[PDB]
DNA sequence: AAGTACTTG
RNA sequence: AGGA
DNA sequence: CAAGTACTTTTTCCGG
């Protein structure tokens, strides 16, 4: 997983910015606009790698209005979640309908039928746990989950999990 | 305006196959084992293991700090608050995802050090699998080279049993202290 | 892909159609509160600033000329010729 | 005036053309395009999930778009469709649909001459997707019978099979809108003596036309993605929205609308015809008659300006104005809307000639210049001479129209509460009034010169004259016997640079048409020229000293 | 080449392309009388070989489409025996520059 | 007033590139429209106060630009479409040449 | 109609007219590659004239006691004469200017001097003697090398296309040729020394603005010729009409000619 | 190439029958692009309009639907490379002042 | 209509 | 219908 | 190979 992706943005300078702090701007507007992103194209866009050798290249001036744009060639950390990938995480949430396990950036969710039989809600316990014969998974706990779909969403790429098959569920 | 990158793909009028995306090693139409890297050339996938990847931030991350001090001049649970600390330096923020991210890798990472990191991307990067399969061996620990080909299904005939088995017994041996 | 700028065989001299653009450029821009990369002395108006500012050749622009094939030779105003 | 959206901008680097596939046609619609009935969804004011926003654009100005909730400005147009009863051929390619039948097997599908045929192999080695599909049709046309055995690129003797397929080719020719064939026939190895006149339906060439092998009418005109031959026949008809068939509706309860919402009706209407005839008691007559009723109304949609004569004439006496009609040259979108356009911060007048201008200058009147805005941007090195304008209004000369904010809206100087207390920001644009020595582009109709057309400085003066110099009368053409001039005003400050620079009349001087200057002194100082300067001429020194001190930049000796 | 006095049969001309790569020519006697290459208006035209037509090219940074054209059937074309795709230097005399060199492709 | 076909030739004369286009444009016409990236139609249905593009059709929702245009040459467009001919416009290239 | 079938042509960085495909009209803008406005109808002084004339304005013989320039023309007047070095360089200067004149009979068949070229080299000269106060009296500070040689290098200066390599160097060559041929005529040692009487420095000046004003003089690459020609022929075809062997002329002819009407109304051959 | 001479021969005895001058670089050039195709190629509807520059360029002026059919049926590609394409489409034309590219250059702007 | 282009006799 |  | 049929613009801008 969590890849090393080379991507470009296309930022638009105003001239009031034609200063020699440019390349200063341009690089924090790189990381104001790419860092925090989320599409589904590339994944969740965490973190812009090697500020100090982000490359510039020369700005294009815009025909009818003074602003400059400039093509920042950069570099970065990327995650962009597969299905049947496989993954470690913690449980945020859990209701009569399953528990939602955060997975680095992203939530995975696995349903009361992707968990196997034995294992079963409990609403009585502060807070919420699904109780196993040998288990008991509540809201702080360790599980190993498979990824079974992805629905890209709006800044968050939100999935479906299983902990029913084999060597998946609590570690 | 939105992100780009290096694959050129002139994908004039014919839209689809919009062709799914498994642990059957068929990625994305951009993590493709064969990936041109902005300087021209080709360069394969670059896949981060939950260590190998917390290295890799804290170190761009540092360095971030190393600069925005320069041109402003004219242990586990004890590690988290440090890195929880250097992301109120250098990002935003609101990258609300960074920071859970730094805190899920602090957590989930298997090799405290570059140095141990350093032996691990040897003993795996020799194998001959994908990058997605050698990261999900770094990444997460298994012990039946079953729980690993199973896990990894992508593996399956890719490695002897006993190989795998040996390499995971390594694995195990590098394992860094918590 | 470009030209390296030692086989470059365009004009050494600025052309009529340049200055105008580069002139109305710098115009536009310190009209658009644009970093003023001269003296202003006593100066007003962006587009006497701008021919100021080409005059001491401190204009920060690049002038990509475009030849029929694609590929193309920068030019920069300092390292251009101005008879006109 | 169009608000901000996220998208990224970029320009129109290739116009890819091409045909709409029917299917494609169905996919972008945002409507069909049920009812021949243009709204008032049951009298009641409103409209009709059937034409004219059945989720379309939108009219009522105080209803927003039913899809982008955008509306008016801004909103484009949804596309709608309609699904044909029976396929029609397209007005257009009416004749290359002839053609292609003229070139391929009415049966198989497959070129009547091939690679096998010398001239044949070498028409098709012609790289021109025009000049090779000209060759392959004059070469084709001539094959009567689709050929089963072919004699080798050898002998004479080893006659071999390429494609199969017997069948004699028919002899087409277009009836107007339809096309019939006369197959050459058998009888006792005659006939003809009389053939068979059978006409060829939309349908059944629809179909040849979709077994043409890709490379086949590929090295015919067409191309397999954007233009397939199957194309060139309708099966769904694309219903552009209001923005291009208008509905201008005078007062309240009288409609308005397009020529084109009449002519999509009729289609409509047509199409429901044949439909209905079809699915229920076929009296078939009925129906091929119903069926080319549709085809022409479907032409004449598009084309009205057709051979076989009727010109569909909307009941007025005038005929219904067609597609091709609104984009024909000289007026109509090309010539008239694109190539050449009614512009805003332009003035015409009548002119004056004045022989104390400088060349270069224009006299341009208190009320143009007062009429006329130039967009000022809020500067340090103006601001306080601005708020100056914006306090004198927009009555007095040196004033101001309107103030546009960095919040993109507009400030109206004559009437708003605040034009008095206004107190402007550094980046708001100050639309003033058109000053002493601004450029501007003086021009004079006809302009078959580079000459007829040149950036001047302005004065403001009184008397409702444009006043030029006189010895740029020569470059207009222009007398003052009656003489009406245009005048364009600048609005990017690299515009005003643009004009100044390559435009200015000092510029246009010497004319690169005769190598020779295209301006001279004329009349008055031409005749007074030759009196002064002969040995007979003599001046007082009451004279000499005002003549010299009318020279301005007379050194004082 | 094969100067003919007033004509040659549909029957012997198919025989012109029969024996590649040696190349046949059909000159009528009449139209040889005169020297068109001699003529007041027609300049120097110089054939380039494959060398000096790729260096051509490769200096005015062209395509072989755009380069001016001249016909197969050109009396010049037929005089020197241009061949398609060959080039030929066109050399007039100015009364700009004095020598102008322009060039023309055989289509 | 008109700036005639005959007054667009002479600005071409001049070498006026940006103010024979200011012309056309801004001093008239001047419309922005947003167009699909695979189909490059005006299909693109824009709910711009949502950020939400979409072609549908295309299945789209992320390649797509935006174009200034005289409205004109929007409407043309339009005109041809009706006429099932597509005019179809792309940002990039291909024939480079 | 021209306007239209020209619009697309223009000048490019490469000194090429070209239109919207990129095809070459010109490969040198009207055969010279000079601006339309920057040239003047100026005069061939070597086409016409007798043999005779030509040599007694042009030849110098520091060989012949009667030929070489006399010492109040020059300086070195004296100590020129007889120099055999020196003499190769006026024999190689008379045997370029000879050719000059037969190059100039092969274009300009009928004789004409007067041709319209960049750079009014006789107000140059004008210019020069009030600018640095020529006294026809005084004898020159220049050397047969200063006049010939700084003429030869002033040449190597008058730039058109720029390019190093032999197709772009021997256009630049062709390009040039005729500007030339005036330079030579209008700076033949014999020339400067009698009539012009220039100084060292005045030469000089001479030849470093005949330089610069002929850089000048050269065609904006963005100029848009198609236009430009389609209207300095459409212009004066409309003051034919706002006005008013037999064979039809002017609106009517030009209409055949555009047109390449196959029936002509007048076809005339002249034998 | 003798058409050629025979060309302006002509053409500027046209011009030169009123008594008006026309500087040889326009005829020349006129009769340089009636020439260049490979014959004469005249300046008519069905000559230079019908050669294969623009699709929207050659619409402008005479077969104006008509070019657009043969456009979208043998799937034509736009070059925008003509003057008139970029004036229909609101772009500054690749002409004179819009001929080449203007860019800052962050060395050359903090050096002053 | 003038001029040409096209296919048809 | 009119104007240069 | 011959007429015959088929086709397109014909200057620019500016009040019932
Ligand atoms: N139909 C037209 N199209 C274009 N320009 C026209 C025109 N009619 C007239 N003009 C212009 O207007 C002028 C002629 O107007 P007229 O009524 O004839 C007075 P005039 O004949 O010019 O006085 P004159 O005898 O001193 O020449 C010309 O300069 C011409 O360019
Ligand atoms: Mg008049
Ligand atoms: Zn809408
Ligand atoms: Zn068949
Ligand atoms: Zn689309």
């Amino acid at each position: 997983m969590f890849f090393i992706k080379d991507l470009s943005l296309n930022i638009t300078l105003h001239p009031s910015f034609f200063g020699p702090r440019m390349k200063q701007y341009l690089k924090t507007k790189l990381l104001e606009e790419v860092e925090g992103s989320c599409t589904g194209k590339f994944g969740y866009i965490l973190c812009v790698l090697d500020y100090d050798n982000i490359d510039i290249q020369r700005g294009r001036i815009l025909p009818t209005d003074g602003s400059a744009e400039f093509n920042v060639k950069y570099r970065a950390v990327v995650f962009k979640p597969f299905k049947g990938e496989v993954v470690d995480g913690t449980v945020v949430s859990c209701s009569q309908h399953g528990f939602e396990v955060q997975v680095g950036p992203m939530k995975v969710f696995v349903t009361k039928h992707l968990m196997p039989q034995d294992l079963t809600f409990n609403a009585g316990s502060n807070p919420p746990s699904y109780q196993s014969s040998e288990d008991v998974i509540t809201i702080k706990s360790r599980i190993r989950v498979k990824i079974e779909g992805c629905i890209s969403q709006v800044s968050s790429i939100h999935a479906i999990g299983s902990i029913k098959e084999d060597y998946l569920g609590a570690i | 305006v939105s992100t780009s990158t290096f694959q050129t793909r002139r994908r004039r009028l014919k839209k689809v196959e919009e062709e799914e995306n498994a642990a059957t090693l068929q990625l994305g139409q951009e993590f493709q084992l064969k990936q041109i890297n902005h300087q021209g050339e080709e360069e394969e996938l670059i896949a981060l293991n939950l260590s190998e990847a917390r290295l890799v931030i804290k170190e761009a991350l540092v360095e971030r700090r190393r600069a925005f001090k320069r041109s402003q001049k004219k242990t586990r649970e004890k590690e988290l608050e440090s890195i929880d600390v250097l992301l109120e330096q250098t990002t935003g923020g609101n990258n609300k995802d960074l920071k859970n991210t730094m805190q899920y890798l602090t957590n989930f990472s298997r090799f405290r050090d570059q140095e141990t990191v350093g032996a691990v991307i040897q003993l795996l990067k020799s194998t001959g699998l994908h990058p997605f399969e050698v990261a999900q061996l770094g990444s997460l620990a298994c012990d039946t080279a079953d729980e690993a080909k199973t896990l990894i299904p992508s593996l399956n005939n890719k490695i002897s049993d006993d190989e795998l088995e040996r390499i995971l017994k390594e694995l195990s041996n590098l394992e860094t202290l918590y | 892909k470009a030209i390296p700028k030692d086989q470059r065989a365009t004009t050494p001299y600025m052309t009529k159609y340049e200055r105008a653009r580069i002139l109305g450029t710098r115009a536009l821009q310190i009209s658009m509160n644009a970093p003023v990369f001269v003296d202003l002395e006593g100066e007003t108006d962006p587009l006497r600033i701008a021919m100021k500012e080409l005059a001491e050749k401190k204009i920060p622009l690049v002038i990509r000329r475009y030849l029929p094939d694609g590929s193309f030779e920068d030019w920069s105003v300092e390292e251009l010729i101005v008879d006109l | 005036g169009q608000q901000y959206s996220s998208a990224p901008l970029r320009t129109v680097k290739e116009v890819q053309f091409g045909l709409f596939s029917p299917e494609e046609v169905r996919a972008i619609s945002v409507a069909k395009i049920r009812f021949p009935e243009t709204m008032d969804e049951t009298q009641t004011r409103a409209k009709i999930g059937g034409l004219n926003d059945p989720r379309l654009g939108s009219i009522d100005r105080n209803l927003k778009c039913q899809t982008c909730q955008e509306g008016m400005n801004e909103c484009p147009g949804h596309f709608g469709h309609i699904d044909l009863a029976k396929p029609v051929f397209h007005v257009g390619f009416i004749a290359k649909i002839k053609k292609v039948c003229e070139c391929v097997c009415m049966h198989c599908g497959k070129l009547l001459l091939d690679e096998h045929n010398e001239l044949m192999r070498q028409a098709l080695a012609i790289k021109d997707s025009k000049k090779r599909f000209a060759a392959i049709w004059t070469l084709c046309k001539t094959k009567m019978v689709c050929e089963t055995d072919v004699p080798s690129e050898d002998d004479p003797t080893q006659l071999v099979s390429r494609g199969g397929c017997g069948n004699t080719q028919p002899t087409i020719r277009k009836d107007g809108l339809k096309l019939v064939g006369s197959w050459k026939k058998d009888r006792a190895t005659g006939d003809a003596d009389e053939p068979e006149l059978r006409v060829l339906s939309t349908e059944e060439i629809l179909n040849i036309f979709k077994h043409i092998s890709v490379k086949d009418f590929t090295s015919l005109g067409f191309n397999e993605v954007f233009s397939r031959p199957e194309w060139m026949i309708l099966t769904c008809l694309p219903v552009p929205p209001p923005p291009v068939r208008p509905s201008i509706s005078f007062n309240e309860s009288q409609r308005g609308e397009d020529d084109l919402t009449f002519k999509l009706a009729d289609i409509l209407k047509a199409n429901i015809s044949l439909e209905t005839l079809e699915h229920n008691g076929a009296p078939h007559h009925a129906i091929e008659e119903a069926e080319s009723l549709l085809q022409f109304h479907v032409a004449t949609y598009m084309d009205n300006d057709i051979a076989g004569q009727p010109q569909a004439l909307q009941k007025s006496g005038r005929p219904v104005k067609s597609i091709r009609a609104r984009l024909k040259g000289k007026e109509g979108r090309i010539r008239g809307n694109l190539m050449g356009k009614r512009v805003d911060f332009s003035a015409r007048t009548v002119i004056s000639g004045d022989p104390n201008l400088e060349l270069d200058q224009v006299g341009v009147p208190k009320s143009i210049a007062k009429t006329l805005t130039y967009p000022e941007v809020v500067t340090p090195y103006n601001i306080d001479r601005l708020t100056q304008l914006v306090r004198n209004g927009p009555n007095e000369h040196p004033g101001a129209k309107y103030v546009i904010r960095d919040s993109g809206d507009r400030i109206d100087l004559r009437y708003s509460k605040r034009a008095g207390d206004i107190q402007l920001q550094y980046g708001w644009k100050v639309e003033r009034h058109i000053m002493d020595n601004d450029p501007v582009l003086f021009n004079r109709q006809p302009s078959l010169h580079k000459m007829s057309m040149m950036a001047h400085r302005v004065k403001v003066i009184p008397y409702s004259t444009f006043r030029l110099n006189l010895s740029v009368t020569s470059p207009y053409n222009a007398d003052f016997d009656g003489d009406e001039m245009n005048l364009h005003v600048p609005q990017s400050e690299e515009t005003r640079a643009e004009l100044s620079q390559l435009c200015a009349v000092p510029l246009q001087i010497v004319s690169p048409q005769s190598n020779k200057p295209c301006m001279g002194i004329v009349q008055d100082t031409l005749c007074g020229i030759r009196k002064l300067t002969l040995r007979d001429t003599f001046i007082e020194l009451d004279q000499v000293l005002n003549m010299l001190y009318w020279v301005p930049d007379w050194d004082g000796v | 080449i094969f100067v003919y006095q007033n004509n040659i049969t549909p029957s012997a001309m198919k025989l012109v392309p029969s024996i590649p790569p040696a190349t046949i020519e059909t000159f009528n006697e009449a139209a040889l009388v005169v020297n068109i290459t001699h003529h007041e208006l027609v300049p120097k035209h110089i054939r380039l070989s494959s060398d000096e037509k790729r260096e051509l090219l490769k200096r005015y940074r062209l395509k072989e489409s755009q380069l001016p054209r001249i016909q197969r059937a050109d009396p010049v074309a037929l005089y020197l025996g241009l061949k398609r795709g060959e080039v030929v230097k066109i050399i007039r005399k100015s009364e700009t520059s004095g020598r102008y060199a322009s060039y023309r492709i055989c289509m | 007033l008109r700036f005639g076909e005959m007054e667009r030739d002479c600005m071409i004369a001049h070498g006026a590139a940006s103010f024979l286009k200011e012309r056309l444009m801004e001093a008239s016409d001047a419309f922005r429209v947003h167009i699909c990236g695979i189909c490059g139609l005006m299909t693109v249905i824009a709910k711009l106060n949502h950020n939400q593009f979409e072609c549908k059709g295309c299945d789209n929702k992320i390649d797509i630009y935006q174009i200034h245009i005289p409205y004109a040459a929007k409407l043309l467009f339009q005109e041809l479409m009706a006429m099932n001919i597509t005019p179809r416009l792309y940002t990039d290239r291909s024939r480079d040449f | 109609r021209l306007v239209k079938a020209l619009e697309d042509i223009m000048v490019h960085y490469d000194n090429t007219t070209r239109n919207s495909l990129g095809n070459v009209i010109q490969f040198i803008y009207g055969e010279d590659g000079m601006d339309a406005a920057h040239i003047e109808k100026q005069s061939l002084d070597t086409i016409g004239g007798s043999d005779a004339a030509f040599e007694k304005r042009y030849r110098v013989d520091l060989l012949n006691t009667d030929h070489t320039l006399d010492p109040s023309l020059l300086e070195s007047g004296s100590e020129i004469l007889g120099d055999l070095k020196l003499q190769v360089l006026l024999d190689e200067e008379y045997k370029q200017l000879v050719k000059d004149r037969k190059f100039l009979r092969e274009v300009f068949v009928d004789g004409e001097a007067n041709w319209p070229l960049p750079v009014n080299i006789r107000r140059i000269i004008q210019n020069a003697q009030q600018t640095f106060h020529i006294d026809h009296t005084k004898p020159s500070d220049l050397t047969i090398k200063d006049i010939v040689l700084g003429v030869k290098d002033l040449q190597e200066n008058l730039l058109v296309l720029r390019g190093k390599n032999e197709i772009i160097q021997n256009a630049q060559r062709d390009a040039v040729t005729l500007f030339c041929c005036l330079l030579r005529s209008r700076l033949a040692t014999r020339r400067v020394l009698q009539e012009y009487r220039l100084t060292k420095q005045a030469f000089d000046w001479v030849l470093s603005n005949i330089e610069a004003q002929f850089l000048r003089s050269v065609v904006h690459p963005g100029e848009m010729v198609g236009v430009l020609a389609a209207q300095s022929i459409g212009e004066p075809a409309t003051q034919m009409t706002l006005n008013t062997k037999k064979v039809t002329s002017g609106v009517p002819r030009l209409k055949e000619i555009l047109n390449v009407a196959k029936n002509m109304k007048t076809p005339s051959l002249t034998v | 190439e003798a058409g050629r001479a025979a060309l302006y021969k002509e053409v500027y005895n046209v011009i030169a029958s009123d008594g008006s001058y026309v500087n040889y670089r326009h005829m020349a050039l006129l009769v340089d692009v009636m020439t260049t195709q490979g014959g004469l190629t005249s300046v008519t509807r069905h000559g230079f309009n019908r050669s294969n520059t623009g699709a929207l360029m050659r619409c402008s002026f005479e077969e104006t639907v008509e070019i657009l059919f043969e456009a979208g049926a043998s799937a034509e590609l736009d070059d925008c490379r003509g003057v008139s394409e970029n004036v229909i489409l609101g772009q500054m034309a690749p002409i004179g002042t819009g001929a080449f590219d203007v860019m800052i250059d962050e060395e050359s702007l903090v050096k002053y």
